[PDB]
């Protein structure tokens, strides 16, 4: 309807000037969630402040995480949990590329802001 | 720099817009809490406070599963 | 408190945005409102339509008047009626450079749109 | 001018959201007018009918006597 067209303008805009701003940051958080990599808290700005975010996919994971370090929004993040689907924990030596197709993707990490 | 702070403030209102639309504002704490993060934009000192408080605001967008499309 | 900073704020940040848009009939209406010269009703855009302005001075209604036909918003206005700040009307042979002296500024220009946008 | 057109659909945001505050009444027919020129905004195709509706909703901004200082804002 028209209030629909409207706003798809609107968000359509709203993502161009976005792309137009390019910082690092939001570019980070806008490419990880077009690959399905979002958040499920509103990002804080704060030391050890509390984020969970979904990993979709092992490439994600890979590209995201390095040993207990989450890179996102420009920042560095500590790993406290991840877990699979199924809410249960999935310990960092299960997630490999061989491995990966046993799991139950995608996974949620749970982490605080580092400095 | 002056002109990406100008962008950035403009921004962060269609932003807030784009979420009151998809009906965040009966959610009102969370909506509160969009609203802070907007006017602390608009009232940022320098381009690094207005990207990391739009990193928040842009953050729930983000977070509203299929609310909309992103890849569009 | 903030309520007022962050309006102060948002309305700056909107007229810096106008400024870089750099169009032709934005920036005309913008500067005359700076002078003074202001409309008093929404801006229409067809054939006919009506249109109030505030002129506030001679060298106003010089660059922007000739004859009955007023520029304004990129546009041409044909004016209905002058009126003075006594609420008097002016007739629009008075308005010349010999005779603004004598008038009462600022004057109300009621004018309808000459073209469709 | 094809670049400039998000600015100027970003503006016209902008443009309702400081009438908003100003508060121009919801109920008015001056507020309907300002949304259907908003909407018409976001929905040009060329910069020159956004820029001729972004003409007619900054006016109303202009017309609001003393409520915004002009020469202020644009110093």
């Amino acid at each position: 309807d028209k209030r629909a067209k409207v706003t798809s303008a609107m968000q359509t805009m709203l993502f161009t000037m976005l792309r137009k701003l390019d910082n690092d940051a939001l570019n980070n958080i806008i490419n990880n969630a077009r690959d399905g990599c979002v958040p499920l808290n509103i990002i804080p700005l704060t030391t050890a402040a509390k984020l969970m975010v979904v990993i979709p996919d092992y490439n994600t994971y890979k590209n995201t995480c390095d040993g207990t370090t989450f890179t996102y929004a420009s920042a560095l993040w500590e790993i406290q949990q991840v877990v699979d689907a199924d809410s249960k924990i999935v310990q960092l030596s299960e997630i490999s590329m061989d491995n990966s197709p046993n799991l139950a993707w995608p996974l949620i990490v749970t982490a605080l802001r580092a400095n | 720099n002056a002109s990406k702070m100008s962008d950035v403030k403009c921004t962060s209102v269609v932003l807030l817009s784009v979420l009151q639309q998809l009906r965040v504002e009966s959610s009102s704490k969370l909506w509160a809490q969009c609203v802070q993060l907007h006017n602390d934009i608009l009232l940022a000192k320098d381009t690094t406070e207005a990207f990391e408080k739009m990193v928040s605001l842009l953050s729930v967008l983000l977070s509203m599963q299929g609310a909309v499309d992103i890849n569009k």
